[PDB]
DNA sequence: TCACAGGATGTATATATCTGACACGTGCCTGGAGACTAGGGAGTAATCCCCTTGGCGGTTAAAACGCGGGGGACAGCGCGTACGTGCGTTTAAGCGGTGCTAGAGCTGTCTACGACCAATTGAGGACATGCCCGGGCATGTT
DNA sequence: AACATGCCCGGGCATGTCCTCAATTGGTCGTAGACAGCTCTAGCACCGCTTAAACGCACGTACGCGCTGTCCCCCGCGTTTTAACCGCCAAGGGGATTACTCCCTAGTCTCCAGGCACGTGTCAGATATATACATCCTGTGA
């Protein structure tokens, strides 16, 4: 279905200097998740671990939370709610925490919360923010994407943007970033192709 | 056919000497160059054909030329090999 | 696999080639590992100098000309490749001082 | 009118042709010269375009390399102009 | 159908480690394949003669280490030996 | 049927500096939507997305609305109501929000309202206004046109003007603009043809 | 005793068939040995590369007859080719 | 048991066909070596050996010697234009050089 | 050991050049010859020693010198090979 | 007294030293130069007499062959005398 | 809508040797009706006179009637009822005898009847048979076709067969023939194009 | 789900000599429907017309019916019920006669019936049998296939056999035939590819 | 400058001693040949696709030819330094043992390494399958 | 007849899965290397005597370098002609791939000769030493 509103995508580092970072994965076969700085785009396989780093210039207060939400990149599709396709929505792959229909999950965190928003009908996943562990400059959240971009009745070959928001205990904005996401069978092949086309 | 050594033309010989940094070229250079180039071609082609005959082929490939060049103390990159 | 030595160059292709080519009957398994490290190191030296040569010419892409210049701007590689001809390599812009106008 | 006092163009050609990469010999006539020579060793030979490309690059590199050494012999004789005897020397020093 | 052996994958990979933003033309890739096959034939041919001369039965990292020191100029030899030594050292531990 | 009146087509920017904008699409033969500044004209396919930008110098009050309406450009036909042709009126293509007979729809937006004016018989579609994000200069509304200009018994090759009006929550006129619309199978071919006729 | 193979014998039989009233100094002999080994390594090496290039396993009279033409000047090549042909022709006939 | 006849004798050669078959078939040159290959190569080596010894024996008689010394091998190899290519980079112990004096150095 | 490059005497440099057909000399030749000789001899010693270390010997043999020369295009006859 | 004209001994010496075969460097001076060089790469290195003779004959052959090419470079410059420039030119032409 | 059955289309000359004929009209651009024996096909303009000759070997009994009906030539469409498109159905072009939705009319004959069959939902037009006049071997009926073959929501570019039946007082079958019909704006151009494609 | 049984595919011409036939369509890349005798296989687009001819040696009794059913061709999958995938099951494309989940539909016929078998869980579509027109030799039924063979969560690229059964008024088996089916976007390209791979 | 005489060096001839090579003999140690069997390689034939060779037309570049002036090359002449030749003195090398140690070369014994073979999973490219836009035809108005 | 305007299939690209090949993993068997020990050769160091070579100095001529003059040759520019280069098409040949069959080479085992090593003597050869004759180089005379 459609949504009553469009989430804001604008980059906003805020009082804490909020930014995103990603791992230096290669472009080989069977690679689970790989990111392109040139395209600001993540390429990954269905349901596999997708690490996203949170970077800040100063530490946010306790009770801060981190939220991920997907929107279609093209302006006319922006009001449609990004969700799983009917096949993957029916298949028995829930982890006991995530609802069947959500595109984005967080793995490894028991404080995860999944919101089907009452007013906007948007799906989003939320976890508490935590400062980096000793010896680290950043905090890593492991996401999973639960449908290929090509899934008919789901994303239907349309590109999506993942929006990451840092927010307080009431959900008020503290910082925001976004990246494009392609969920596909060969993340290495597709990343190489899109990076090679950038020189054509 | 015949008379293709005349196809190694005078200004082309000039250009090759321009790469060699040659500022002025004397008129006797062009025939001396043709004779020298002909010797070089004869030695390369003869060895290349000998490789092609050995394989019983009728077609000289880049590899045949590359090997013919290699043994004359001159290795050529970019054509296979 | 290549990830065991941390090398990008494929050790077993080198191992198979050393088993053929009639170089020897037999091989110690450290041999292709060692040789792969050398061919990769030498490959890095050429490609690093060539990428700098492309940047000097303001191109985003390496072409054979940029290999030719990069090889000759390091006298070690110039000695290693002293009898090698490069396809579309061109030559160095060297002009002897006695030729310039004075 | 205006015309060049000689040689400034020659130094510009040296700069231009040292900077460029492409064949300086003609694309087709050399291929006929290869055929004219090759038929002496065997008739009905057939020629891959890549093989002829290899011969051209080898011949240019040889001739250009020869012209470098010829240039140095001429400078050694303190001449501006290269001469057949410069070519004969460099070749003979090189064991040809 | 037919398939071919080359180093283009690894040349492309090494290029990304020295200049991540830079591409390579197919002609330059061809030069790189000749360079690898040449240096290989020289080291393999030289290591073969060291084994023949000492009448030993096998090519080792020793024969390769010596052929490298015989083929390369002194500065390139130092770094090449260091990388081959690390590779064997790590491979032995792995 | 014929209307009792003709709506005003006169441009009026008003207190908020209201203007329209359009995308820089090319003239590939079958491009879905393309606009000509020289003709002040949109060329588009039936039922395809037609993005129209809304520009303002300051943000209008909450409860502001945007309305679209169509009239024939030729004075001989201005009194006729622009509507879908009898075929497309009968076909079952309603999106659950739009009546069968309306020429113009807005896609994606759940808060849309459709009016068949009891006093003038004119069809129109209305949505609430929404502001852009603080670094973006305009808001995009995605219209759909539900008949070709060439449809017999409907527009019947007669050109139409789309009139866009900004309104308050009571319908008072805050601003107005207009542009010509051709709904056709090959918008790039047709745009090139009409721009070439501008040199003949 | 430990044995090393040398060609001094056959060098000092070939001379007796060419100039029966002459002999060879130990140093001239040593030269004729290094000449034989050199030419042998050259022909064997080129015959090896011909088999390698052609992706084929067996060295035959052909690979040698081709290596000879490649290594020797044309006048020497024709005579060596003649002798090599006659030796194999007789050996297979006997 | 048949009484042994060497392959050298069968081919009419003096050079040792068995040694050459060993030097080919083992010591890292080949995957396989066919029986005609050693015979062909022994003849070739024998031919070039005979050419060098023929020329060197003549140089020895030109010096009124009966024993071939390294000088005579050098003279044979440099006087013959073809041997001077085949062995054009070889260095020979106590070879000496040819009596080549350039004409511009001569008195006048 | 030091300064044995002076052991290459001026008359020895004369005799080597006389063999090479050289008739008349400039005194600069002696110092230039010693530099060129040192470079050639050092390059051969370095290869020879390298073979010696490979064989894990203390003593350089003629065969090591032979292989050190040979690879530079200098096949040496008369010392084994 | 008698006295030769300056420059005429050479033609006898050229013939003598071209005709004779003995080594032209003395044994001990060359032997110590080999050891003096080699110690820079490894101390306590040791030597076969055959090896030292092998090194010497390669060095005399190299210098003699260099001196012949040097002589031709001088003749080409129409000089009677060889100079470092002739050495440098010949070596450069050979790619050394 | 769909019919419960399909009318028969088999040629049947019967006891009276029934068959059809057509005028030798040309292929000029202004021609209103023209026929192709090579294609067994009539090409005609909308609402214009379309002469069809009836030929017999002997004269049928008094009370014999002639019926015309249209069916789609392609078998999957045969159960759909051929009718005018929604535009031409709503327009005011009735002659006072023909219903608004019927595709085929007969002009110049006050004895005409139009049937919308209660059992099959098929439209057909019927007239009495009359024997040939002085100087003719055949009786000519003037039909009019009231939609182009291309009309959307009507024939929609699908070819049709006109079925002609000779029938008795109860409607029992005395004879039958059929021909393909194309109703188009330029019959001469189209006939020439289809006859030229008969050699390609 | 999985069925309790596998329908018999074995050809049985029966007392009436029942057999199948198909049209001589071309091999154009995107042709709507085409059939291969060499493969006994139909290639067709989703929802497009698929003509199947029925041939008999004598005419069956009145009340005879014709049924179509689908099974997977590979023995491993024969026990699964062939049905539409979850996406196409949810789409609003029913014609008012067919259930949402059935793979096979019949177009054109108003007397069609659809069965979900209570014992085997299989799906099938049924129509009354009708004899040929006089002078014709076969009866044509027009099927539509409502998912591509490639649909995930449904056929999932697994080939299917369509089984056709001739039946009495009660469903008793009078005759049986079968053919393989591929539902795909470009039937001509695919058909040629499979026919060329028959020589390899 | 050309011819003859004197001085110095080279070449030719003769005699004596020592070493090297050659020849012969004896013994020793594998190496080669001879014979038989097993598996792979190479050779031959058929089929398929790609590349090369050959042909045709158009447009521009390159090559060829001509004319005028400047620069370079070549030749000649003059002056100074460097090199050559000869003589005398000093230093090192060469030659010939004398003495001792390290390494080289070879043999023996045991362990590890490498090769060879089988089964299971990932790398890499090719193939399987669907949507867009473009091309071009189909169909109407002026 | 020319332009107005909608609709379907094709080229190409987009994107998910399969097949073939190498790696990984493990085991078994034989050979080579490594390690250790022993024996002899060669290398290194040292000392004395004799000769040659090298080093330094003195004296004279030849060569090198620089400068100047004259003529020829090449470059530069313009115009004209010829072929090259580019683009596309057609046909055949050659090369590549796959399958099948026979011969050749390799491997294994056993026996005799060939080759190698060592020793001895003679002859020849070469080297060393001495004498005589011829050629080459330099100076003197016209």
């Amino acid at each position: 279905p459609l949504s009553s509103s469009v989430p804001s995508q604008k980059t906003y580092q805020g009082s804490y200097g909020f930014r995103l970072g990603f791992l230096h994965s290669g472009t080989a076969k069977s690679v689970t998740c790989t990111y392109s700085p040139a395209l600001n785009k993540m390429f990954c396989q269905l349901a596999k671990t997708c690490p996203v780093q949170l970077w800040v210039d100063s530490t946010p207060p306790p009770g801060t939370r981190v939220r991920a939400m997907a929107i279609y990149k093209q302006s006319q599709h922006m009001t449609e709610v990004v969700r799983r396709c009917p096949h993957h929505e029916r298949c028995s792959d829930s982890d006991g925490l995530a609802p069947p229909q959500h595109l984005i999950r967080v793995e490894g965190n028991l404080r995860v919360e999944y919101l089907d928003d009452r007013n906007t009908f948007r799906h989003s996943v939320v976890v508490p923010y935590e400062p980096p562990e000793v010896g680290s400059d950043c905090t890593t959240i492991h996401y999973n994407y639960m449908c290929n971009s090509s899934c008919m009745g789901g994303m239907n070959r349309r590109p999506i943007l993942t929006i990451i928001t840092l927010e307080d205990s009431s959900g008020n904005l503290l910082g925001r970033n976004s990246f494009e996401v392609r969920v596909c069978a060969c993340p290495g092949r597709d990343r190489r192709t899109e990076e090679e086309n950038l020189r054509k | 056919l015949r008379d293709n050594i005349q196809g190694i033309t005078k200004p082309a010989i000039r250009r090759l000497a321009r790469r060699g940094g040659v500022k002025r070229i004397s008129g006797l250079i062009y025939e001396e160059t043709r004779g020298v180039l002909k010797v070089f071609l004869e030695n390369v082609i003869r060895d290349a054909v000998t490789y092609t005959e050995h394989a019983k082929r009728k077609t000289v490939t880049a590899m045949d030329v590359v090997y013919a060049l290699k043994r004359q103390g001159r290795t050529l990159y970019g054509f296979g090999g | 696999r290549s990830s065991r030595a941390g090398l990008q160059f494929p050790v077993g292709r080198v191992h198979r080639l050393l088993r053929k080519g009639n170089y020897s009957e037999r091989v110690g398994a450290g041999a292709p590992v060692y040789l792969a490290a050398v061919l990769e190191y030498l490959t890095a030296e050429i490609l690093e100098l060539a990428g700098n040569a492309a940047r000097d010419n303001k191109k985003t892409r390496i072409i054979p000309r940029h290999l030719q210049l990069a090889i000759r701007n390091d006298e070690e590689l110039n000695k290693l490749l002293g009898r090698v001809t490069i396809a579309q390599g061109g030559v160095l812009p060297n002009i002897q001082a006695v030729l310039l106008p004075k | 009118p205006h015309r060049y006092r000689p040689g400034t163009v020659a130094l510009r050609e040296i700069r231009r042709y040292q900077k460029s990469t492409e064949l300086l010999i003609r694309k087709l006539p050399f291929q006929r010269l290869v055929r004219e020579i090759a038929q002496d060793f065997k008739t009905d030979l057939r020629f891959q375009s890549s093989a002829v490309m290899a011969l051209q690059e080898a011949c240019e590199a040889y001739l250009v390399g020869l012209f470098e050494d010829t240039n140095l012999c001429a400078i050694h004789a303190k001449r501006v102009t290269i001469m057949p005897k410069d070519i004969q020397l460099a070749r003979r020093i090189r064991g040809e | 159908r037919s398939r071919k052996e080359s180093y283009s994958i690894y040349v492309y990979k090494v290029l990304k480690q020295v200049h991540p933003d830079t591409g390579i033309s197919s002609k330059a890739m061809g030069i790189m394949n000749s360079f690898v096959n040449d240096i290989f034939e020289r080291i393999a041919g030289e290591a073969s003669r060291l084994a023949h001369y000492n009448k030993r039965s096998t090519i080792t990292s020793r024969e390769i280490q010596t052929a490298v020191r015989l083929l390369l100029p002194g500065e390139l030899a130092k770094h090449a030996v260091s990388e081959g030594t690390k590779a064997v050292t790590k491979y032995t531990s792995a």
